[PDB]
Order: structure tokens, then C-alpha cells, then sequence
């Protein structure tokens, strides 16, 4: 019996079955509802598109992200991911195969209750099983011990995990994600021109973000650089064949993850949350977290990012002990990944919470049962 | 199905090993090979670690060598410490490999800092602008106290540049040191100059030498341990390891040298500053030192800041005079 | 010498003098050229007309707006409107008076810059400034905190100062304003059978929604009511004799502000635009920007938008807090009026930007300089 | 010549008039900045607020507490608090009468240093002395022997005091007081989905943990009893009008002093330290550190710790030894009042520390003179 490993992101959900290198479906989170007048009889038009549906038809479609932060705000809506997800991607009955499910640390309890309550009964399963991000993205690594910067769309949290035991109070968490980064660039592209209010253009955005965006290794440098030439600016061509051309905001962007007060979110940056995440460890772990920093997610996907980071934690640490930032290629899908690790193995039988432990104990026995 | 594992390990650690025996991405004859090969390219300090943390234990090992049937029915965990048996003295090698990879990573961390002190410690010895200064400083502090007991003194410590900036004027903004480097911008460029002589003491140590001295004595220690065993092993690890531990010993011993040296510099800046040595006279001066150049460029950057500001502030009243 | 306060709104023109009490010229900011041949020989046939007498024979000319939502498109027609207030209307020397201009908020940066190099180099001054449109309207108001809904004739924006400060991450554009409710007037009106093409006719059908048009406190009562009685329809005599008689369309027109879904927009209303915007600043300070709604420009003109707004808010808000919607009377002149405040004070003669600062930094000291 | 004391305190300073018995200046040890960049003119704006005024305008306010676990970090930021709590708040001049002040037991002796430096250079006294807050509070307390557990905002010490003398080896310090209380529920107050990560919100907390929180008689029992039953749930209006409703947290957080290892402190709790710190004692006096156990600080203030301490020692002691908590209700002011009980002596006026002493000694009389 094959497992499905399914992390329903807040970006992107990620599907597929157990013990593959890749995930099978990959597609964003969002609900497409019409919001123009449909006028032709017929021809199976949909009151709401799902998906891929709503990626492709985007232009006459309100988009509904229904996870905000990590928490999934409208249930009706997930639930319509998770029935297309299951029938139309990945074409599999719930009731024949057992299922994975990713959790954000610092989560809300009734959260969990109501994904086991869904997919106890709505979606009948035989078994179960919810897991920290974090943890499969440190099994994605292969390493017991370590810490995972985990940055998705919605929420940013540092995680250090000594020997497979996650520390639960030196768990730091910020809601400073890509999302947030799609909205200043969305405010800083106005600066040029180009406005964009929509939410067709906020994927329009997100694809500008995905595809020209990166960090840069001193953001006063190159300000200067990009004040003093026009080296660093580059054109973007829209669907509709227009050209814009953008300079400095590449790496604005992105600096807002190293300054948060851009946005007026005023919080530490990411690498002084992740040493504060350290530092609330023992002094006896804390060599091994300093040459095992993972990062996961998509969001760390720039192309200048561990070199900063690395520069900025070796300025926040001192020079005791090995700094060492674990970034593999692999690592958008990678929590998926450690989902497929942690899904064929032997000893996961009996961890599987069943159909007879959810009518015994509630929706309840997941967080007496996974941490 | 085939349920019957026959493995002799638990639950959890027959997980943990199967958590890091897939990280590999490939069979654990590979893995063995690498075991036995002395290969440390995929064999950091971490796989190392929870290798040595994954070792079999007594009675794993002797059900292991009781286990008289087919080995297919073996799990690959079962498989994997069969093949682990197979290579002699296998813990031997692994101990070889963390020790060759942590005895380079040590001695590519504290060698540059420890090349960096000395040199601190030698332009801590000999720099150029700082007796200038210092009869600068001691000038204008027999000026300023005249009349008291401690004026009218032929010099002072290393901690009177950290007492610099504790004197502050009427204004409660320019210190004695802002005052000092605004008076030496018109007069002595020169001593403008003293930083680069104190880039060497510049970032200072940043850490203890003692826990950098006693890791590189302890690690020196397991390699002579290490040389030692292997001499008694084959002669296979022999040419496998012994060039690798010698070239390491030897490197550790170019490092102790440098320790010794680091001491007679330190008795030399002891006897520099005027100081007894029993008391710190080796991190406390880094320290100050660095804090000393850090509090110079800032009242640099300050004086730099009033000056603009200054000349920022002529130009708007000329501004306002011509309007 | 005396300062000059010069509202470049996007419809209207107000310019006078600091200390004043009323702007001195009111005129809207259209350029009318001739569109028919002209075949009487001298009697000074101009090519362009500016202002009110392009108002004046609007029957004959093409008129063109220079500003479009905040955004002014033909430097040249400003030019021409720039010069006609300063020498034909206001008849001074622009080189020996200090200027105030005014501007929306996440206003593109090259408009500045070349408003900046304009009234630097073609019209060359002892010193100007460029303000923010909704801290001259608070300064109108007189309060030092509270939130203004600033809706001209291009852009409606919220922007909320607390204690005199600005916070730029709750400032919210939507470029929805009296002019497109005109050109959705300009459409209904065609139910009737009243057709209006021409700019002229824009003109006339922008007298009418200022004349006859108000907002309803209930949309769907008077709605009822329009479609069951003929109270509350009204008569207008077009400048030709013929008279109209229109119905529901004077509250229909408006409720585009409060739903922008009639011309297909997005985005919701103003009022949900000014929750988001109080809900995106600190919890401390919203109970003071909960009381201290401050309503400006000429769009809130209408004479039952401040009770409307009370309604909505009142329903967005937690109920126990005080709601209070600050009207003026004189709120179509406040921009105007609150620049003649700051312009008035010798704290603000610092502040200036002058042609020194101009010659050495380029045109981009009005970007460190002002907010 | 009428003395001063001025209790120095890490989160609120009490300052005031020898002699007297209500403090007559208690307000926040914190310093206000403007988080956000804005000129503007304002009517004089101040570059920083101290304590009530910075608590009015904290939700625009970074709030710098000067004062961490006893030790003055920014020292500057320490000046600006001793000069309005001079010239604002007394309105005194500092060099027309002496002033006694506070110090936490086993400080490093910098801070004494550079608390000299300021109090005879640029706030320069007739005379000053640095006291031992746990002495006070005997003094206030009113006998002469006894063990003082003093708990201000940062620093629990317990300090024994036989016949006048005190044993500086039995004195034992742990770094857990009030604000990591009110850190620990800003941690724990996100289970039940209500988010505070701002510094104004650190007070909207910490006026949580002030008014509804609550030591528990038992732990387990009063948890079992919150897990039941919901009749421990207490509300509390936020400033924004929205009400909240807590159940076990009102409990849980005064558990962190009883039991350090829910914040991952390895120390075991206050009563524990107050036994070791009786038994590190000789034999013969233990009796009377058993009856006299006096609390104190605000930090005690809960009303349920004299009970819970009673029970704790109760079953750490032997049985036969007559444990008694001294639990005054003015036990907040009480290092103030011993600091006026101290000042007021007439025996303690040969043991203040003259200008000409500090002219001759340096600033090094202080640890020879003071304790
Ligand atoms: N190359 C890239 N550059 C910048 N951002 C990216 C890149 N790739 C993905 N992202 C963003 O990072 C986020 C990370 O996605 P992921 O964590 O896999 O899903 P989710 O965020 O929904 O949990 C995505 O929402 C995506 O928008
Ligand atoms: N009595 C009125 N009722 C409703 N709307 C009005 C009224 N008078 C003017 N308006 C609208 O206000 C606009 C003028 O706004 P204005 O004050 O010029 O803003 P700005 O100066 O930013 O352009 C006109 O376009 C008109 O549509
Ligand atoms: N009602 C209360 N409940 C709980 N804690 C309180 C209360 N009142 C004051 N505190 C605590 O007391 C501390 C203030 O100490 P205080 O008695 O003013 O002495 P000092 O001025 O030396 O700091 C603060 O940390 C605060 O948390
Ligand atoms: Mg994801
Ligand atoms: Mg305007
Ligand atoms: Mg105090």
C-alpha cells in the first residue's frame, strides 16, 4: 500500500505519492469565483475554479488564498484543494491509502483538531499522520541534529531540533514571508509606474519575485551600484507584450527578510531570529546548531542568500565556532521530500494514528500523539 | 510480506540508522567501500558523529555473527552492520576520518586567528603613532590636571584609552577624545594613521585562546593516540592514515610553537604596558585595544558628522541671508 | 516675500496666497484646443485655451485633461496651465515667491522630479515644497491626529497621522474618483436615452452629478423607493432649453464609491479601504483614529456621504468604540487652506527646498527632503 | 536638609522625600524613542518621554527598558530617568540633598562605579550612599533578623540577616522576576490565538499579569480544575474594545517562579533557593529565619504566594520548626520605606559618602564604605 505525502502549503501544495523523489502535483493554493456576468449557455461553466483552473483563467477570477500565516482560514474552501488534490491530481480514493499532512510550528490547536476532523470523516482514511515541517525538512537533509530556518509564504519560523527532540520554547516564530514580499513590491513597482491592484496581478508580481528578484550580499553597496548604473536593471515582458524595466527593487525586495522595519513590521531580522534561536539553547548544543543551519522553502530560493546569511550570522555569532548554512537545491519541495522519507519506513506502522483511535479518543489523540 | 526482519536492534535506533543510511542515496556496499577506503569527501564531522552515535553494540554484534541463515532475510539495517563487521578494524578507520576532517577543520579555524594575534601582539609591541599620542594624551592631561594628585606624571595605562571617553565637556556631546581627534584633524594627520598599525589588533582574538589551546592539546592528544593504534594495526591503515596523522601532528606542532610564541609575546606586552604578568594581560588587551579603535573611528565619524553638520549649517544660514 | 499656495488638484486649480483665507483662483485645469476650422481673419484665434475660458467656449474645443489620477500626463498642457496661474490669474513673479505644490501619496517619483525641474528651471523660484494632500487637510482640520479619506478628483487615498506622524504602511490608493463616477453617469444615462459623447458633455453631465447627485444611507430602500414612486426624481435644463428628469441614478451614481464592483473594479469600498487602513496600524492608537475621521476634497461633497460613512464604519468597527465623521463645510477648499497654515509659520521657513540645494543635489533633494 | 531615596528599580523607579511613608514619585523605568521617522514642527516635540509620558504615547514609542536584571545597560538612557526624576517629577536640585540609593545584591561592580561617576559628576550630590534592597525591606519589615526574599523586575534574591549582620555567602540571586513573567505569558497568550509581539503590547500584558493573574494554592489540582471547568475564565476588555477571556494562564504564569524549568531555566524555584539559603546557614539561627520569612517587591504581590511559599517550606523543613511568611500588603513600597526608615537614622549620618571622600579616593571609596 502506497502512502500520499501531501504538505498543503500556504504558497503551494505539494502531492504525490509515498517514497518518490518528486512530488506528483505541484500547484498554488488559491479559489478562482467569476466576478464578471457569464452570458453564454452551457459549455460547464464553473462557479468556482480550483487550482491550475484558476491559474490559467486568472484574469476574470477573484483569487482566494485560504490559508493566511500557516492557519487555514477558510475551511470550505481548503476542502475544496484537498477534494481536488485528491480526485482530480492525484485520481486515488482517501479510503485505500494512508496520508501525511505538514504542520507550522506554534500552530492553534483546533487547527489540527479540525484537519484530523476533515480528514477522519469528511475524506475517510485509514490512517494518518501530521508533522512538523521543520522535521521532514531536517530528514530532507538527512541529519538528526539541526536547526531549519522554514520560510513559506505566510510565516517564517526558526526551528533547532538536538538529536530528533524539537525544543519547544527556543522555537521563534515571525510572520514575515513572500506573500508579504509580493505586497511591498506590489507598493515599490508604483514607484516606477506600473500598478498593479488586482489579484491577477499579484500572481503577475509573484512571478516577477520568482523569476528576478535576489539577494544581495550588501544592500548599501548596491544601492550605490544601482544609483550609480543601470547595470543591475533588467526588463520583465508582460502577457499583454508590455515592458517594464526594474533597477534597485531586485534586491529591495528581499531585503526586507534582513530589515522588517520596510513594511513597518518592527521585529528582528531572520538571522537575528535564528540567533536568538540559539542563544535560548543550551551552550553545549549550540556548536552543533552553528554548522547545521538548514533553510528550506521556496522563499529561499534567492540566488544570494546564503552567503548574507552566513555573513550575517558569523557577525551575530562569534568567531568560536563553525558557521556552516545547509542550502540544498531540492529544497522548495523538501519538507514533501522528508514527508516521502519519513513515509516508507518500517517503524512508522505503528505511529500511524488509525480510524480506531480517532473514534476512541476524538480528534484529540494528535497532539498527545505527534508533538 | 515477509515481516520476519530478524533484526537484532529495536525500534528506534533501527530508525535513526535508517534516517541516516538514506541520505547516502546509494547501497550500503558503497558505504562500506567508503568505510574501508578512508574516503572523506560524503564523511563530514556530523555523518561521522551519528555514525559513532549509531555504533553496533555487544550483543547486536554477536547475534550478528550467530545469525546462521540467508542474509537477504537480514533488513538493511542488520545488512549494513554485517558489512560493517566485514571491514577490519572499522571503528578504528571511522575514528581516523573524524579526527583527519576535525583536525583540519580546527586547524583551519584557530590558525589564521592565531597568525592574526601574534601579529596583533607585534604591532602591539612596536606601533609607530601611538607614543605620539600618548604624550599627547599625557600632556593634556597634566594640563588639566594641574593641581591635583595625579597630574604633573610621566604616563599612564592601557586602560586610560578606555577612561578617554568617560570625560566629557560642558556641552556633555564632545568627550576628551572628541576634542583630542578635532584638535589632531588641524595639527597631526599622522595620528589619524594609528589604525592601520592597529589593524592587526584590530577584531582582536574575539574568543578564549585557552579553549582554542587546550582543543588543539586534546585533538594533538587523539592524533598521537590515533598514530599509536594504528602502528599496532594492519599495515593497510598504515598507508592509509599514517601521512595524513603525521602531517597532522606536525601542523598541531607548528601551532603549539605558535602558542609558545603567542606566550612570550604576551610576557613581552606585559612587560610593555609596565604590568605584572599574573594578571590577564593577553585577551583584556585585545579587548581594550579593540574597543580602543572602535571608539576611535566612531569619535572619527562623529567629529566627521559635527564638521558636515556644521558646514551644512553655514550654508543654510548663508542660504537664509541671500533669500 | 508672500508664499504662494497652489493646489494642482486633479480636476481643480486652486491657487492664491499664504495667509489667506480663501483661494484666490478656483479654476478647473482643462486645455481646449480648437477642433473646427476657423474662417474669420484676426480677431486673436487662439490655438489653446486654458481654464475658464476654455470653460467658456468648451462648444468648439477639444478639452483635455493634463491630469490623470494624480499622474500628470502632458508636461506641456501643465506648462500652459502653470503659466496662466502664474501671470494671467494671479499675475506675479514666480522668482520672488516662495511655493507650495501639492501631491497624492505613492505618487510615481519621475512626476516629482519633473514637477521639481519645472518650478526649479522653467519657472524659476526663491524656494518651493512639495506636501502630502491629507496632512495639509489634517492641518486644516487643526487636530494633530486622525485619519483623512482624501478623494479629489483622480485619487481617493486614506492616509492616518498619529501625533503628527505619518505612517506609510497603512496609506491606501485607489485611483477612484469624480471623474469616473462621471463617466459612469455618463453611461446610465443612456437608459433614458440621454445620450453625452463629447467632453462638453462630460462637462455638463459633471454639473449635473454635482448638482442633483447625493449619496443614500440605504441603497436598497431608495432603490424600492425610486422604482415604486417618481419622488425623488428631478429635472435639469441643458444649456440648449431641453430639460431632463432622471431617478435613481443621483444615489446610484455615488454607491459606485462605496461599491466598485459597477465598473467592474476589484477592490471594495472606502470604507472598507479605511478599516484596512485602521486595521493595519498599532492596536493603542485606533480608538483615536476611530473618532477623528477627517473627510476632504470635493468628492465627499455630496450631502449624505458623512452619515453613509458613520453607518459603514460603525458596522466594519467593534461597537464600542466612537465613531465620529469630522465634515466641514469648507473641506473642498481644505488642501488649499491647510498649505496657506503650514506656508504661514516660521518653523517652516527651514524647510524649504531652495536653489542651492537644487544645484547640487539635482532634482532629487525633494526626495530625502520631503516625505 | 531633607534626604532623598530613590529606589531604582529595573522596571519602575520610586522615588521621593526621606522620612516619608508613601513614594511619592512611583512611574515605568522606561525610555520612549519615536519608532517611526517624522519631523514636522509639532509645537516642540520631545526627542524622548519618560515613563507615564512614554507610557501615554507607547503605541508609537520603541521603549527601551535601561535597567536589565538589576544592571544598567544604556546609561544615558539611566541619566534621562534620573534627570526627570529629579527635575520634573521632585523638581529638586541634586546638589542640595543627599539621596540614598537601592542596589540588587551581587552586582558587578561597574554599575556601582559608574552609578558613583554620575551621582557626583554631573549629577552631583552633597552625599550619596548605595544600600541592599533586601536590608530595607528588613527595615521595613521592622525586625532585625530573618531571610528578605525581595523579587523586583528582573532580580529574586534571597538574603538572611541575623542580629544586623548579614551573610554574604548565603546570599543567593536568581535572574527571574516580573518581566520574564510577563514574557512567558506574551509566549503562552498565543495558544489561545491572541498575538502581542510589539513592546506596547509587553504592557497590555504585563497589565494582564497585574491584574488577573494569580498564584495557585496546588498546581495540579487548580489545572485539573481549569481543564474541567471553565468557571476560572476571566475577561478583560484590550483598548481597542475587544474582549478576552483566560482560563489556566492565570495560573501558569506565576508557576515559572515555583518551577524555572517551563522556560527551560535548569534552577530549581524560590522556595528551594530560600531553604538552601537557610540551610547554608549556621544551625542555631534557622529558627528564626524559619519565623521570619519576610517577601517582598511588587513581584509578591499575587495573592496566593504567601500561602504557596508557607506550603512549599512547610514541606521542605522539618516539622517541628514554626514556618511563618511575613506578607505585608505594603511590601511593593517597603524598599522605599526602609530607605526613608534608613535615611532618617541618625547613626547612618557618619556613614554617607562626602564629595571631598570621592575627590580623595577616586571613585573607589564606595566598595570599601558601602556594603
Ligand atoms: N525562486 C523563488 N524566488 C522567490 N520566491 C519564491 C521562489 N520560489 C518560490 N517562491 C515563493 O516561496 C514560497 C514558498 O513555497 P512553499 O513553502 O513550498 O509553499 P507555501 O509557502 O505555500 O507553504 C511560495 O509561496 C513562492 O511564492
Ligand atoms: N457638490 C458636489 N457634490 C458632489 N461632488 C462634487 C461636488 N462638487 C464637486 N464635486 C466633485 O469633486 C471634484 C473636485 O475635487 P477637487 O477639490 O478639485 O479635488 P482635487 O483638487 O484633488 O482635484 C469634481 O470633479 C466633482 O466631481
Ligand atoms: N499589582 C501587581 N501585580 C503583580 N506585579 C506587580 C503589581 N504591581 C507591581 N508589580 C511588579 O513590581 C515591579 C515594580 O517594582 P517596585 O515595587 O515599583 O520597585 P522598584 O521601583 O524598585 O522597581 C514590576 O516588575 C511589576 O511587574
Ligand atoms: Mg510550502
Ligand atoms: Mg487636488
Ligand atoms: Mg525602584
Amino acid at each position: 500500500t502506497t502512502a500520499l505525502v501531501c504538505d498543503n502549503g500556504s504558497g503551494l501544495v505539494k502531492a504525490g505519492f509515498a517514497g518518490d523523489d518528486a512530488p506528483r502535483a505541484v500547484f498554488p493554493s488559491i479559489v478562482g469565483r467569476p466576478r464578471h456576468q457569464g452570458v453564454m449557455v452551457g459549455m460547464g461553466q464553473k462557479d468556482s475554479y480550483v487550482g491550475d483552473e484558476a491559474q490559467s483563467k486568472r484574469g476574470i477570477l477573484t483569487l482566494k488564498y485560504p490559508i493566511e500565516h500557516g492557519i487555514i482560514t477558510n475551511w470550505d474552501d481548503m476542502e475544496k484543494i484537498w477534494h481536488h488534490t485528491f480526485y482530480n491530481e492525484l485520481r486515488v480514493a482517501p479510503e485505500e491509502h494512508p496520508t501525511l499532512l505538514t504542520e507550522a510550528p506554534l500552530n492553534p490547536k483546533a487547527n489540527r483538531e479540525k484537519m484530523t476532523q476533515i480528514m477522519f470523516e469528511t475524506f475517510n482514511v485509514p490512517a494518518m499522520y501530521v508533522a512538523i515541517q521543520a522535521v521532514l525538512s531536517l530528514y530532507a537533509s538527512g541529519r538528526t541534529t539541526g536547526i531549519v530556518l522554514d520560510s513559506g509564504d505566510g510565516v517564517t519560523h526558526n526551528v533547532p531540533i538536538y538529536e530528533g527532540y524539537a525544543l519547544p520554547h527556543a522555537i521563534m516564530r515571525l510572520d514575515l514571508a513572500g506573500r508579504d514580499l509580493t505586497d511591498y513590491l506590489m507598493k515599490i513597482l508604483t514607484e516606477r509606474g506600473y500598478s498593479f491592484v488586482t489579484t491577477a496581478e499579484r500572481e503577475i508580481v509573484r512571478d516577477i519575485k520568482e523569476k528576478l528578484c535576489y539577494v544581495a550580499l550588501d544592500f548599501e553597496n548596491e544601492m550605490a551600484t544601482a544609483a550609480s548604473s543601470s547595470s543591475l536593471e533588467k526588463s520583465y515582458e508582460l502577457p499583454d507584450g508590455q515592458v517594464i524595466t526594474i533597477g534597485n527593487e531586485r534586491f529591495r525586495c528581499p531585503e526586507t527578510l534582513f530589515q522588517p522595519s520596510f513594511i513597518g513590521m518592527e521585529s528582528a531580522g531572520i538571522h537575528e531570529t535564528t540567533y536568538n534561536s540559539i542563544m535560548k539553547c543550551d551552550i553545549d548544543i549550540r556548536k552543533d546548531l552553528y554548522a547545521n543551519n538548514v533553510m528550506s522553502g521556496g522563499t529561499t530560493m534567492y540566488p544570494g542568500i546564503a552567503d548574507r546569511m552566513q555573513k550575517e550570522i558569523t557577525a551575530l555569532a562569534p568567531s568560536t565556532m563553525k558557521i556552516k548554512i545547509i542550502a540544498p537545491p531540492e529544497r522548495k519541495y523538501s519538507v514533501w521530500i522528508g514527508g516521502s522519507i519519513l513515509a516508507s519506513l518500517s517503524t512508522f506502522q505503528q505511529m500511524w494514528i488509525t480510524k480506531q483511535e480517532y473514534d476512541e479518543a476524538g480528534p484529540s489523540i494528535v497532539h498527545r500523539k505527534c508533538f | 510480506k515477509e515481516p520476519k526482519e530478524i533484526t537484532f536492534l529495536d525500534a528506534k535506533k533501527s530508525l535513526n540508522l535508517n534516517i541516516f543510511l538514506k541520505q547516502f542515496k546509494c547501497s550500503n556496499e558503497e558505504v562500506a567501500a567508503m568505510i574501508r577506503a578512508g574516503d572523506t569527501t560524503k564523511f563530514d564531522v556530523e555523518v561521522l558523529k551519528q555514525l559513532l552515535k549509531l555504533l553496533p553494540e555487544k550483543h547486536e554484534i554477536e547475534n550478528l555473527r550467530a545469525f546462521t541463515e540467508e542474509r537477504a532475510k537480514l533488513a538493511s539495517a542488520d545488512h549494513f552492520y554485517l558489512l560493517l563487521l566485514a571491514i577490519p578494524c572499522y571503528q578504528l578507520r571511522i575514528e581516523c576520518m573524524l579526527l583527519c576532517e576535525g583536525a583540519a577543520a580546527v586547524l583551519d579555524m584557530v590558525r589564521p586567528k592565531a597568525q592574526l594575534v601574534l601579529a596583533a601582539c607585534e604591532s602591539l609591541l612596536t606601533s609607530r603613532q601611538l607614543p605620539i599620542f600618548c604624550q599627547l594624551i599625557l600632556r593634556i592631561g597634566n594640563f588639566l590636571n594641574y593641581g591635583s594628585h595625579t597630574g604633573d606624571a610621566d604616563g599612564f595605562k592601557i586602560s586610560t584609552l578606555l577612561k578617554l571617553t568617560e570625560t566629557k565637556s560642558q556641552q556633555n556631546r564632545v568627550t576628551l577624545l572628541h576634542h583630542v581627534l578635532e584638535e589632531a584633524e588641524k595639527s597631526h594627520p599622522d595620528l589619524l594613521q594609528l589604525p592601520r598599525d592597529l589593524e592587526q589588533p584590530s577584531q582582536a582574538a574575539g574568543i578564549n585562546l585557552e579553549i582554542i589551546r587546550s582543543e588543539a592539546s586534546s585533538n594533538l592528544k587523539k592524533l598521537l593516540e590515533t598514530e599509536r593504534k594504528v602502528s599496532a594495526s594492519v599495515a593497510e591503515v598504515q598507508e592509509q592514515y599514517t601521512e595524513r596523522l603525521q602531517a597532522s601532528i606536525s601542523a598541531f606542532r607548528a601551532l603549539d610553537e605558535l602558542f609558545e610564541a603567542i606566550e612570550q609575546k604576551q610576557r613581552e606586552l606585559a612587560d610593555y604596558l609596565c604590568e605584572d604578568a599574573q594578571q590577564l594581560s593577553l585577551e583584556d588587551t585585545f579587548s581594550t585595544m579593540k574597543a580602543f579603535r572602535d571608539l576611535f573611528l566612531r569619535a572619527l565619524k562623529e567629529n566627521k558628522d559635527r564638521k558636515e553638520q556644521a558646514a551644512k549649517a553655514e550654508r543654510r544660514k548663508q542660504q537664509l541671508a541671500e533669500e
